[PDB]
């Protein structure tokens, strides 16, 4: 347990690979008789890992006569065959645009695809692939994809459990055996893709989730 | 200052007159006086509307402060009482005092009694619940030195109180410095106590708000009046409990009126005077509240006809120990849009007590009763249902074909015996519920069809089917005549939101719920001459739904309607015993039952 | 607990009961007193008159056998409208020690035994259901055939052996009781059509059927005699034997009585089951099993109680034959 | 975009005895245009205890005390409610002593400190922010003492008691002793009549959702609510607080952690969305009487052209959607009964018909309008559910969907992917209007008299124009009767509407008036027609020839039952057509109007 100060607080986010230096220290609010408890009081923080001349290597790309096959040539590198399965993967990467008509009555700015066809396990290494080279993706077969209400043992009442599609903001969600999911799960993924916001309304919880994500589905 | 209101009090309960007493001006606290001083009561419900008649500005510190008036009212009272006819003048009460709302206050309801009404007269509204029993709570303790021989009080007013190992007179100190004193619960003095919880009524909440309670600490004389599961109207003092800042409130109640009428509890006043006489006299006083029964609704001569008896009901027997149930059950199979659900909503306002429930929004131990547990305690304790709550009244189930069939056989047990026998974990008991049940349901697929038969377009188990005395059933005929006058009737209504002017206009709902208690006392018999009349008219039913091809399952639970379902006609028409026209009405109603399939 | 109070009767009253006990039809006289509400129905009462008897209490420890049971169960098996439910409301409301059960509103493990979290120690603790709270004296279970075969399957116990072997989380053990069910079912469909045989009527197991003793089939129709006498009796009650007797009688017959059989007894128990194999073989109707054999012995004994007889002869063994015969009929 | 002012900025067109004797000056305000001493006898005409200022005004009155005001809000708002008693005592001291203290908000445009729950440090100590988001949460009102009155029976005099706690401006830890023996001698006696108590609150503010990173917990705030800004927040909502931001310490047993708990002392409190449209110019309410007075003839039609022109196609269903939008008129009669007043649609069709369109335009035009699905909904989770308290531990009744949503509006889409076991629990909320609920320990009736407005897709996936309607759509005779107006809108394979279907989508992908028909349906709501015996002879014509089946055609088969429930729906339908007009009294012309509707919604055509 660290415990961190005025300017290094809200500095690293859970996820994050560090290196502290600390003071291992112990609590003084003054299983065992003599026994403490333990922290480091970190006073040293550190993390593990645009410019004008590299906006230069994506304009002449962009420009050059072909510039589409390129890309799609180089998305896939392992699995070959049949570049179209390649081909519309390469726009889902990018994506359309985002429209407000004068009603507010906004437009989608993703895309869906499905891979039919038997599980060979040649389409789980183009899942990988295409969560590896996104922007933000999650590959998924615990909470669920959409949001749960469960009975929290300590609250002893209901409470949401935004899934993976609220987490992933504008990102790429991956999913295989699309007849696997649970019933309860299947139904909210189809209302997710309709509406593109999750709304539950049940014993406690009303809430809301917009859910900005584009699915990648292969079937079975 | 008060010393000059404990004399201004005093005036007013000695000089008030009233008129309406029948008499000439006596005086309405002069006799209260005297009978209190007597000990031929106990409390005294000075009228604040009497007040405000000749000092209206009494009532407005009254309502101000309230709590140091009540003991003003108490000191006055304490004083006159000898001048008419132990150590603390408290021990020697005997009395109580409770303020009776004034009539320029308007009744709030528990959501908008707030801080700012701290420690004033208040008027509330609500549903009770969780009524709890009566326990003697302490107002004075008596102390005794065994030692010196004496007798010591001290009076209480915290919810608790730490007694005394004193013997503090100076005396039996002086002479010893030694010596304990008992407890003693002969000398005390408790009176009566509980307390109860109020909710609000669910329909005066936001649409989506959860209703919010209130504790109220009933005592004196103003206990057992309420029962749980109830509408009624409180008027009480609003203060804070004792032992940072925050506080908890309860209301102190000073008066209780039950408002389940919708106005005031007027069934104690249920007095038939002899201008209605006049009309309970007449030929066929038993043809006009069948028309006076949910007047909106044109048609359905016959069935507001025997809606009429399962509110009047039969007489139940006893012979040689073994019991005959005395109340009437009633099915309404009919196609939709038939006014099932209206006529039932009705039945349901015209009863004493009664209650609703829908087939599909309950479960079958919550009709009956349920055991449940206290998170608080660990205890199991039993739960009244529906038809526990509707005991001497009438419940009232719609959509009763779609009721899950695990929870429609506990029906069985209170539609014969009229008990509910529970096992559980818990408790083992049988519950008196002596309810008449009233149910409506659709055929098969929600439309009658004359390819199948009955019994296939009905789907009743006939254990189930043979409970009922009467299983009316209705059809949407789409008869162009008989649509055209449907029609005229339900546009008059939607213009002048009337019935349009009938033969007999018909009676409030007031007077016929009157009309009826005063009709179910009779209790008329029956006559030998008649057995002989009856009995071939049950033969005769057994042979037709024996040489049928649609009937239903007669059996010998039918006999007992025919006998029960006559003495409420002879209970109608106010004979003390049955007559063979009676007879032939029932005859007629079992049999204009099932015709409108032919 | 009045059995010590047995000896506190009245010797002028087990004259009463001692000359009471001697005239030809002292059985039809007692019998005919049961519920004096109920129509004819002679045979039903007869049964449940000798259920409140019951056959002797033998001692079986040596034989290492076990225990045997001594009372008798009783099915009542008809279509509507046959005045079932009033008989077992009427026996519920005699006997002390009873229990009224329905057919959806009990389950598996509140007719025998459960198992609560004891509220304060926090501990599992095992309770008693309705089979054994009655333990002595009669467990109506009314709407048999509305009990899902799971709950069903739990009777083979305790009304065959008189017992109940408990096997959970921390208890394990092994009660006991001296129930006797009376049960009432309507045939599948709820009407009796004659097209299907017996066995399918009824559509129990026999592991099940077997385990009765009197299975009371009440084949009632419209006869246009019954109906009419049966309305006729029932009107007169709306116009307006004794019981200690009754209730006296039936303490000494249990207190002072144990017959034991014979050897013209037992001479025609054996013929009365080699005939009873060949009948019920073909028919189709129930089978017959050497249960059985026992159950004629627990009606036989009962029967011999009734007239204080304390030995069992012939006739107590054609009385209670011809009572199992015709009861199917 | 950031919130910078309460006041959207674009669109709003359409010692301490110094700092007491400046606000004193700041509050004269009448030598100038006299903007305050408009607003402080405003309130005593009102019975108010606090007035809102505005910073913006402090700023160009006086610099250096709106900078002082921002920074040590205490001190400031000490010296500000005592300066306003002092200027309130000079117009009205007979009021100035009905209420024990003023109050004084704020609202304006504050510099920095218009902050978010996630960006609101520990450098905002005392110092007035303004913070945005989403209450999660309520607390249970409850008084709060600020003074006692006591009361000795022997010496006849009267002592008084001033109570503070740490949650005050001065910030003072009195005990709550009750002094019952001031001196040993005499006793004494609590008066609550005359002592004053106050009531207190405690919501939480959390983050706005779409303001998040994402990445974790959204932050939150706690709020202390007062003195009757108590009950303006329920959970759901978008506010705007404006309050000092304060530390309150504390000590279990002598020995404090350095820890403390932050709050929020509440002085304004501000709903972001505008939820209403009562506020109507003389102007337009002129051209309202205009336009309804202009043509009677053609303003329904006109009015449901106009309805949702993004759609091309579907005018029965518009017009339909309109007589929605109106309602009826419920009678109660004398007695106590009561006929409902509302229109339940249901829109059966092939995918890709502007079904889901048709619901989410319905949903931003009437005000009060639900959204729910049909697998996302339980049949307990539309009206009304039992659950119990964390605090208290006792059980309540939670409000479904179709109760929140009284007097307004419900849409339902995939109606069809519900169970069996789920539609049953709409029987009662559909007709009667109000749900009744006999749970354990709950017995409840609650009122939600609202409509529906339903999408199902049919069975078969799409709509086999050869088998029946009766077959294509799974709800039993009981519920289709409830629902009195089907339609069924199978993909209209006609070659020519997807043409400019095509086109005006495709427009719309290369970017009677919009924001009229809210005031217009929001004015002629209200009005009440009644019946006349010239139409009233034929609409009792109309249905007596409806359900005569042969007066209806061969080959035409029956979408749904006629029975005495679509009379009072061609009344409904009728009354709701004569309130575009603003008419007041339904003609001949409208009892025609609505039975064209019902012949086409009643009776389809079978092919082969
Ligand atoms: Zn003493």
């Amino acid at each position: 347990q660290l415990y961190c100060d005025r300017y290094l607080c809200d500095k690293v986010v859970p996820g994050n690979r560090v290196t502290i230096m600390g003071i291992y220290s112990i609590k003084k609010f003054g299983v065992g008789v003599g026994i403490r408890s333990s922290y480091i009081r970190v006073l040293g923080i550190q993390v593990d890992t645009v410019s004008p001349q590299e906006e230069e290597e994506f304009r002449r790309l962009a420009a050059l006569p072909n510039v589409y096959e390129v890309i799609s040539k180089s998305i896939a590198p392992s699995i070959f065959g049949g570049t179209d399965m390649k081909k519309a993967i390469a726009c889902l990467l990018f994506g359309g645009s985002r429209k407000r008509l004068p009603d507010g009555l906004t437009r989608r700015g993703d895309i869906n695809l499905l891979m039919l066809g038997d599980p060979g396990t040649a389409k789980s290494q183009l899942l990988k692939f295409v969560e590896k080279c996104s922007p933000i993706g999650v590959y998924t077969s615990a909470a669920g994809l959409t949001a749960s209400v469960m009975r929290d043992p300590s609250s002893r009442n209901f409470i949401m459990e935004g899934g993976a599609m609220v987490l992933a903001d504008g990102g790429v969600v991956c999913i295989d055996e699309f007849d696997k999911m649970r019933e309860d799960d299947r139904v909210a993924i189809h209302e997710a893709m309709e509406q593109q916001t999750i709304s539950i309304a049940k014993a406690g919880i009303t809430t809301t989730l917009n859910s900005r994500c584009s699915v990648l589905a292969a079937a079975n | 200052d008060y010393a000059l209101e404990k004399e201004k009090v005093k005036k007013f309960l000695q000089e008030f007159y009233q008129d309406d007493e029948l008499g000439k001006k006596q005086f309405k606290y002069g006799n209260q006086l005297v009978r209190l001083a007597h000990r031929e009561q106990v409390a005294l419900y000075v009228d604040l509307d009497d007040v405000a008649e000749d000092d209206p500005e009494l009532v407005d510190s009254i309502c101000e402060n309230a709590r140091r008036y009540a003991k003003l009212f108490a000191d006055a009272v304490q004083e006159l009482l000898p001048q008419y006819k132990q150590y603390p003048a408290e021990l020697m009460r005997r009395f109580e005092l409770y303020f009776q709302g004034p009539s320029s206050n308007k009744p709030r309801v528990i959501r908008e009694v707030r801080a700012d009404s701290v420690g004033k007269l208040v008027t509330v509204r609500g549903i009770v619940t969780r009524v709890s029993e009566v326990k003697p709570k302490m107002v004075v303790a008596t102390y005794t030195c065994d030692q010196c021989g004496a007798e010591t009080y001290q009076p209480i007013q915290s919810p608790t109180f730490m007694p005394l190992i004193m013997c503090p007179s100076q005396e039996c100190q002086t002479n010893r410095s030694g010596g304990r004193l008992y407890l003693q619960t002969r000398g005390s003095r408790f009176i009566k106590f509980q307390e109860m919880k109020m909710q609000e009524h669910s329909d005066q909440v936001p649409v989506g708000n959860i209703p919010r309670s209130i504790t109220v600490l009933v005592e004196g004389e103003n206990t057992r009046i309420a029962q749980p599961g109830d509408h009624v109207s409180v008027t009480g003092i609003f203060l804070p409990i004792l032992r940072g800042l925050l506080s908890e409130t309860y209301l102190e109640a000073h008066r209780i009126v039950k408002m389940n009428k919708s106005e005031d509890d007027e069934s104690g006043a249920g007095e038939l005077t002899r201008e209605e006489l006049r009309q309970i006299a007449e030929e066929d006083f038993y043809e006009k509240l069948a028309a006076s029964i949910a007047p909106e609704i044109y048609g359905h001569e016959d069935v507001k006809k025997a809606l009429l008896l399962l509110l009047v009901g039969g007489v139940d027997q006893s012979p040689r120990g073994m019991k005959i149930r005395g109340n009437i059950n009633i099915c309404l199979m009919g196609d939709p849009g038939v006014a099932k659900s209206q006529l039932l909503s009705y039945i349901d306002r015209l009863a004493p007590r009664s209650q609703y429930t829908t087939g599909r929004g309950s479960s079958g131990v919550g009709l009956t009763a349920a055991v449940l547990r206290d998170s608080v305690s660990g205890e199991l304790t039993l739960e009244g249902g529906a038809l526990v709550l509707a005991d001497q009244g009438v419940c009232c189930i719609d959509e009763f074909d779609k009721m899950a069939e695990a929870d429609r056989t506990a029906i069985h047990e209170v539609m014969e015996q009229q008990t509910i026998s529970i096992a559980k974990a818990g408790i083992l008991t049988t519950l008196n519920a002596r309810c008449s049940i009233l149910a409506a349901a659709n055929p098969a697929y929600g439309r009658y069809n004359p390819r199948r038969s009955l019994e296939q377009n009905i789907q009743l188990p006939a254990a189930l089917l043979s409970r009922f005395d009467l299983l009316w059933l209705i059809q949407d005929r789409p008869d162009r005549d008989n649509d055209l006058r449907l029609a005229q009737h339900i546009t008059y209504v939607h213009q002048h939101s009337r019935q349009p002017p009938s033969q007999f206009e018909p009676l409030d709902m007031k007077l016929m719920r009157r009309y009826i208690a005063m009709c179910r006392e009779k209790q008329p018999m029956v006559p030998e001459s008649l057995a002989d009349y009856i009995t071939a008219a049950y033969v005769e039913m057994r042979r037709e739904a024996w040489a049928s091809k649609d009937a239903t399952y007669t059996s010998a639970r039918t006999l007992l309607a025919i006998l029960r379902l006559s003495t409420a006609l002879a209970r109608l028409r106010m004979v003390d015993v049955v007559e063979k026209e009676d007879v032939n009405e029932a005859i007629r109603l079992m049999e204009m039952s099932k015709d409108s399939l032919l | 607990d009045e059995e010590a109070e047995q000896k506190l009767f009245s010797e002028k009253r087990v004259e009463l009961l001692k000359e009471l006990s001697r005239k030809p039809d002292i059985y039809e006289r007692l019998a005919s007193a049961l519920a004096p509400s109920i129509y004819e129905h002679e045979d039903i009462k007869k049964g449940i008159l000798l259920q409140l008897f019951g056959g002797t209490r033998k001692d079986f420890s040596h034989t290492g056998r076990g225990k045997f049971r001594a009372e008798i169960n009783i099915l009542l098996c008809g279509d509507p409208g046959t005045s079932k439910s009033q008989l077992l409301q009427y026996v519920y409301n005699l006997v002390p020690r009873g229990q009224y059960t329905s057919g959806k509103g009990s389950s598996a493990v509140g007719l025998t035994a459960y198992v609560m979290k004891d509220p304060e120690t926090r501990q599992l603790v095992l309770q008693t259901g309705a089979l054994v709270l009655s333990d002595n004296g009669i467990c109506c279970i009314d709407e048999f055939d509305k009990m899902n075969e799971s709950t069903r399957s739990v009777l083979h116990e305790v009304m065959e052996q008189q017992t109940l072997s408990i096997a959970k989380a921390g208890i394990i053990c092994q009660l006991n009781a001296r129930t006797s069910v009376l049960a009432a079912a309507n045939p599948i469909e709820s009407q009796w059509n004659p097209k299907k045989t017996t066995i399918e009527n009824i559509q129990l197991p026999h592991t099940l059927l077997s385990r009765f003793d009197l299975i009371f089939l009440l084949l009632d129709p419209q006869d246009e005699a019954y109906d009419r006498r049966l309305a006729h009796h029932l009107v007169a009650l709306y116009y307006q034997l004794d019981m200690a007797v009754l209730k006296d009688y039936i303490a000494y017959a249990h207190s002072t009585i144990m017959p034991r059989l014979s050897e013209e007894a037992s001479q025609a128990l054996i013929e009365a089951y080699v005939d009873m194999r060949k009948i019920g073989s073909s028919r189709g109707m129930v089978s017959a099993y050497p249960r059985q054999l026992e159950s004629l012995i627990r009606l036989a004994e009962a029967h011999a109680k009734v007239r204080l007889s304390n030995k069992v002869e012939a006739i107590d063994v054609e009385e209670a034959k011809r009572l199992h015969r015709e009861a199917l009929k | 975009m950031l919130p910078r002012s309460p006041p959207l900025p674009r669109g709003n067109l359409w010692e301490l005895r110094e700092a007491q004797r400046d606000y004193l000056d700041f509050l004269d305000d009448e030598e100038d245009q006299g903007i305050y001493q408009s607003k402080v006898r405003e309130l005593i005409s009102d019975n108010q205890y606090r007035l809102i200022v505005n910073v913006n005004d402090l700023r160009r009155k006086n610099e250096k005390r709106a900078n002082r005001l921002l920074n040590n809000a205490f001190e400031e708002l000490v010296a500000f409610q005592r300066a306003l008693k002092d200027f309130v005592a000079s117009i009205d001291a007979t009021y100035a002593k009905q209420y024990e203290e003023f109050y004084v908000g704020l609202e304006g445009s504050f510099g920095s400190k218009h902050v978010s729950p996630r960006t609101l440090t520990s450098c905002f100590l005392s110092c007035v922010v303004c913070v945005e988001g989403i209450v999660t949460k309520c607390s249970l009102v409850r008084p709060k003492v600020v003074r006692s009155v006591h009361y000795c029976p022997a010496t006849k005099k009267t002592i008084e008691r001033r109570y503070s706690d740490l949650t005050t401006l001065v910030a003072f830890p009195s005990s709550s002793v009750y002094p019952t023996k001031d001196e040993e001698n005499n006793p004494l006696e609590t008066e609550y009549g005359l002592s004053v108590y106050k009531d207190h609150q405690t919501i939480t503010i959390q983050e706005m959702p779409e303001k998040a990173p994402a990445g974790q917990l959204p932050r939150s705030v706690d709020v202390i609510l007062d003195d009757d800004l108590v009950d303006k927040a329920k959970p759901g909502d978008r506010v705007q607080v404006v309050g000092t931001y304060r530390c309150l310490p504390g000590k279990k047993g002598g020995y404090t952690s350095g820890t403390f708990r932050t709050v929020l002392i509440a002085c304004n409190v501000k709903q972001m969305s505008k939820d209403a449209q009562p506020s109507f110019s003389a102007e337009d309410i002129a051209k309202i009487k205009k336009f309804s007075k202009t043509r009677s003839k053609d303003i329904f039609d006109q009015l449901a052209k106009s309805l949702a022109p993004s759609i091309h196609g579907h005018d029965y269903v518009k017009k339909a959607i309109l007589c929605l939008l109106l309602g009826g008129v419920e009678r109660d009669l004398e007695n106590g009964s009561h006929i409902r007043g509302d229109i339940n649609i249901l829109l059966i069709g092939d995918p890709s018909v502007a079904k889901s369109q048709l619901l989410r335009y319905v949903l931003c035009t009437a005000p009060r309008a639900i959204p729910t699905t049909g697998r996302g909904s339980s049949g307990v989770g539309l009206t009304a559910a039992v659950t119990t308290d964390q605090e208290t531990g006792e059980r309540r009744l939670e409000a479904g969907a179709m109760v929140l949503a009284d007097r307004g509006v419900v849409c339902i889409d995939e109606f069809d992917k519900m169970s069996d076991m789920d539609r049953t629990a709409i029987h009662e909320v559909m007709e009667q209007g109000r749900v009744t609920i006999a749970k354990a320990g709950i017995h409840a009736r609650l009122n939600a008299r609202c409509s529906v407005l339903a999408a199902a897709n049919p069975v078969y996936g799409r709509y086999d124009q050869y088998k029946t309607p009766m077959e294509n759509i799974g709800l039993q005779d009981s519920l289709l009767s409830r629902f009195d107006l089907l339609f069924i809108m199978l993909d209209q394979m006609d070659p020519e509407q997807d043409r400019e279907i095509s086109d005006h989508v495709l427009r719309m992908h290369r970017y009677v008036s919009a924001a009229f028909m809210k005031k217009y349906i929001h004015v002629a709501k209200i009005i009440k027609p009644v019946l006349t015996q010239e139409s009233a002879t034929y609409i009792a014509e109309e249905y007596s020839r409806l359900r005569s089946q042969d007066s209806m055609s061969s080959d035409t088969a029956r979408t749904s039952p006629v029975t005495a429930r679509t009379l009072e729906t061609l009344i409904r339908l009728a009354t709701a057509h004569a309130k575009a007009r603003m008419s007041k009294t339904v003609d001949l012309q409208d009892a025609e109007e609505a039975v064209e509707l019902v012949q086409y919604a009643y009776f389809k055509k079978v092919l082969e």
